[PDB]
């Protein structure tokens, strides 16, 4: 019984952007 | 007394209190929270985790 | 079973920070960029060094390396880029080496961990290597001490 | 020293060209490239006797060294001269550093070993089995320099531990735990291989129950 939420994809993807960091913890 | 609710929201999260099983240490407590991938230095205290 | 045609010691690649590439007849080994970093990006205009070793598979003729281009800036080749018949062509001086060098002038920011395409042509091939940024024997950079919290 | 480089290439031409080629580019499906591996990789792979290999399987196992200490240095220098790479630590005399690599803080080394090393091996570093055919070998015969070079170079299936991921002080502390735990005698008697419940149960069934049953037949009667 394959898991429905686990399917491979062929999408290339994009490089993640630089994290900024929100103030006021 | 032994019975406890598994899904009681007790963990603070950016989108309201959530259950323990749905969260972890990487779950942001507020929007835009910075969580560093710190390594264990192997020594007790004196900055056990560093950037 | 583990000693058949599909082995786990014959398919094993090199345990370094370089890329193995085949430019038709010249084999590129340990292809990596040396670039000290201080901030998240290496700003354009910073001079970096591209290091690799070219091996001539054929032992009859010679070859010469020309026109190294990439979408990170301009690459300048200085020295005799001619590889001998059955010898090597070591460009640059990696750490631990007790003179052909590749100089790259950045036009866009780069950072460690990403892959940047490079084009290598000698006389009969145009191949892409996707050269990464590799740190050599440099020690770990100091980290500022965190406060009490 | 030009003599050292020439001697190393002279050993390479007769021992390693079959799987690595003449110019260290590596023979496809027979052996990888040795460019950039460094002297540390060659030193470990030859001192442990792992190289030269003889056949393709899951792992090439350890065996008696094929070259002496002088020849390992020549072989390492020749490979180091091609592509550079990490180098084996050395003492003041220029020999391979053995005693100076022992750390003074074993408690930190034990935690580091448990976090990073005791996964494939066990706590006492007895070894373990990998995915398919592969296995982590015992650490009781490796000298501190061999452990240091193994951490630097990352043999066949072992995550490479750089000098930045693991500083030399941390590496020196790690080998201190490895070297200490090998020669500490067991405190409760025979160590039983230091593997845990698996030898304990086997020893139980073959000693305690054999004696208990054998005593019972002596006291009891047959038929
Ligand atoms: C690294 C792992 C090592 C593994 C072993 C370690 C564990 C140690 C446990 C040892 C067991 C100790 C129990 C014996 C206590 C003393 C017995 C005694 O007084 O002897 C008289 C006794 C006769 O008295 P009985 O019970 O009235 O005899 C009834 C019949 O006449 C008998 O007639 P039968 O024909 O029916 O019985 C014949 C049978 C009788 O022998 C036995 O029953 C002994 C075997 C019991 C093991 C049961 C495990 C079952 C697993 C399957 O003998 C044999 O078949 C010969 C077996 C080998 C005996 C000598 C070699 C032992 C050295 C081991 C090393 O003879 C024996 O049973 C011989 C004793 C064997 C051990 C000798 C002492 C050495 C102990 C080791 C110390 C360290
Ligand atoms: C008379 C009694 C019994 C008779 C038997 C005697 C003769 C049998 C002959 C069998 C042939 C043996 C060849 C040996 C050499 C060999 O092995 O070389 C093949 C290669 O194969 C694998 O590469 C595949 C490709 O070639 C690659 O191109 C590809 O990449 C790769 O793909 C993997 O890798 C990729 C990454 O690269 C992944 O992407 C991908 O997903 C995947 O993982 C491929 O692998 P894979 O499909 O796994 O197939 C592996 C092997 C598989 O070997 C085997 O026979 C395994 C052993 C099977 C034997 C059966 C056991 C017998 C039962 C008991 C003894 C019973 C006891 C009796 C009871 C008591 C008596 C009372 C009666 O297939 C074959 O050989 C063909 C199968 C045909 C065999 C037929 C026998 C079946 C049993 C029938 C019984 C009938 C009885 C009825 C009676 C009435 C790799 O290993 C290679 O290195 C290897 O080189
Ligand atoms: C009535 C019955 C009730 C009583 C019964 C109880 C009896 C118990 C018997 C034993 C008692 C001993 C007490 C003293 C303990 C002691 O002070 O000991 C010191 C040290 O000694 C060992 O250090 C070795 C080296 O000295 C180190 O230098 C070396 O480093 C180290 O190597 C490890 O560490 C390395 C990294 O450091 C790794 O690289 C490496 O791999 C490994 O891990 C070594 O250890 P290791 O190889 O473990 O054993 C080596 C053993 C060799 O084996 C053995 O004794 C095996 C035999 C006993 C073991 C228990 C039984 C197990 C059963 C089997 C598994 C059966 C399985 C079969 C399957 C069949 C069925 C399945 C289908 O040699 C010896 O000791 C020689 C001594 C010989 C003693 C013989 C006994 C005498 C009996 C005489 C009786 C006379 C009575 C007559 C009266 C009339 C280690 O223990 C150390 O921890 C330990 O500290
Ligand atoms: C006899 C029996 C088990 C009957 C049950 C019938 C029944 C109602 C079945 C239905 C239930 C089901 C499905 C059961 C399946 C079995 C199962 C999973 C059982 C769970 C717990 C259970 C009931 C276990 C029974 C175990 C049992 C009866 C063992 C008998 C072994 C005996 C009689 C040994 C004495 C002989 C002797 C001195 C031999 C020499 C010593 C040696 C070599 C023993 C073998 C040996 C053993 C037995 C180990 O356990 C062991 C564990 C770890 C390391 C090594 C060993 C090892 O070498
Ligand atoms: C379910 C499962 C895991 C099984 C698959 C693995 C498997 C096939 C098991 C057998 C492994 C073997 C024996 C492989 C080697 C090749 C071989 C000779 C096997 C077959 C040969 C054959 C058919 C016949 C030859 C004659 C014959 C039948 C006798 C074999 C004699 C032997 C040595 C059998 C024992 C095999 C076996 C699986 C037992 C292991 C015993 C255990 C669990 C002990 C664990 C253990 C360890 C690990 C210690 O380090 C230790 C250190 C200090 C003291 C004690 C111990 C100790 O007991
Ligand atoms: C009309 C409702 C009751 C039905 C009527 C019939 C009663 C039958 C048994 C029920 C009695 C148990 C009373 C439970 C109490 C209650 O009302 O709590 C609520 C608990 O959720 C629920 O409504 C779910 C109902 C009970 C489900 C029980 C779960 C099933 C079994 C499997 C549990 C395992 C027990 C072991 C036996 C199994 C082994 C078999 C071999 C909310 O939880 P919470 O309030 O967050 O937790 C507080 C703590 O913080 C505080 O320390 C303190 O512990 C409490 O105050 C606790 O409540
Ligand atoms: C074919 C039987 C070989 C011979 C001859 C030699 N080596 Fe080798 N080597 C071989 C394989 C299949 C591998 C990869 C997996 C493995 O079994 O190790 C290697 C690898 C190395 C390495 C490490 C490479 C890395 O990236 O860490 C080194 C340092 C090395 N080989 C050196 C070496 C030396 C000195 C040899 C002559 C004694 C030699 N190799 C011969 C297969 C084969
Ligand atoms: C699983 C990925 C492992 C981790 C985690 C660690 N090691 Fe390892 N080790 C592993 C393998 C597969 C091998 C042999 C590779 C081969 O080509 O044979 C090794 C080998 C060693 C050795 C050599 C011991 C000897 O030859 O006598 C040493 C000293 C060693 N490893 C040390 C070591 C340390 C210190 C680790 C934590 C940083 C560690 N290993 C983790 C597999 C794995
Ligand atoms: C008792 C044996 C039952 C076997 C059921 C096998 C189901 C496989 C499902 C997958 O997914
Ligand atoms: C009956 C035994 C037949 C063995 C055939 C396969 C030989 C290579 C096995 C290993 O690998």
């Amino acid at each position: 019984c394959s898991p429905p939420g686990e399917t491979a994809s062929s999408e290339p993807g994009t490089t993640p952007a630089i994290w900024t960091g929100s103030p006021s913890p | 007394g032994l019975i406890k609710n598994p899904w009681k929201p007790v963990v603070p999260t950016a989108e309201g209190k959530k259950a323990v099983l749905w969260t972890s240490g990487w779950t942001p407590r507020f929007k835009g929270e910075t969580i560093y991938l710190a390594r264990a230095t192997g020594r007790p205290g004196e900055s056990p985790f560093v950037k | 079973c583990s000693a058949g045609q599909i082995s786990q010691t014959t398919t094993q690649e090199p345990a370094v920070n370089g890329v193995n590439a085949q430019a038709g007849q010249v084999s590129l080994r340990n292809v990596h960029l040396r670039a000290p970093q201080q901030t998240d990006y290496v700003e354009p205009g910073t001079t970096v060094e591209l290091l690799f070793v070219a091996a001539n598979d054929s032992t009859e003729g010679s070859n010469k390396l020309k026109s190294i281009t990439s979408d990170v800036g301009e690459v300048t080749l200085t020295g005799d880029s001619t590889v001998p018949a059955d010898g090597v062509l070591i460009v640059g001086e990696p750490d631990g080496q007790i003179a052909v060098t590749a100089e790259v002038e950045l036009t866009k920011p780069i950072t460690n961990g990403l892959l940047y395409d490079f084009t290598f042509t000698f006389e009969d091939g145009e191949t892409t290597v996707a050269v990464p940024i590799s740190a050599g024997e440099q020690p770990r950079r100091p980290v500022p001490p965190a406060g009490p919290g | 020293q030009s003599a050292l480089l020439r001697t190393g290439k002279q050993l390479f031409e007769t021992s390693c060209v079959s799987c690595h080629g003449a110019n260290l580019q590596g023979v496809p499906d027979r052996g990888p490239s040795l460019i950039g591996t460094g002297e540390a990789a060659v030193y470990f792979q030859v001192s442990t006797g792992r190289m030269p290999a003889m056949r393709g399987e899951a792992q090439a196992p350890s065996k008696p060294p094929h070259f002496d200490e002088s020849q390992i240095d020549a072989l390492g220098a020749y490979v180091q001269a091609n592509g550079g790479g990490p180098t084996v630590p050395r003492d003041d005399h220029g020999a391979v550093a053995q005693e100076s690599l022992i750390g003074g803080d074993v408690a930190r080394g034990g935690d580091l070993f448990r976090l990073n090393c005791a996964s494939c091996h066990n706590f006492t570093g007895k070894g373990g089995a990998l995915s398919s055919g592969k296995y982590a070998p015992d650490l009781g015969d490796a000298n501190p320099a061999q452990i240091y070079t193994a951490m630097l170079t990352g043999p066949q299936n072992m995550p490479k531990f750089s000098d930045r991921q693991l500083t030399p002080d941390e590496k020196r502390d790690i080998v201190a735990y490895v070297r200490e735990s090998a020669e500490t005698p067991s405190y409760g008697g025979y160590g039983l291989g230091g593997f845990g419940p698996a030898p304990e149960g086997m020893a139980m069934w073959i000693i305690g129950m054999v004696a208990a049953i054998g005593v019972a037949m002596w006291i009891g009667s047959r038929a």
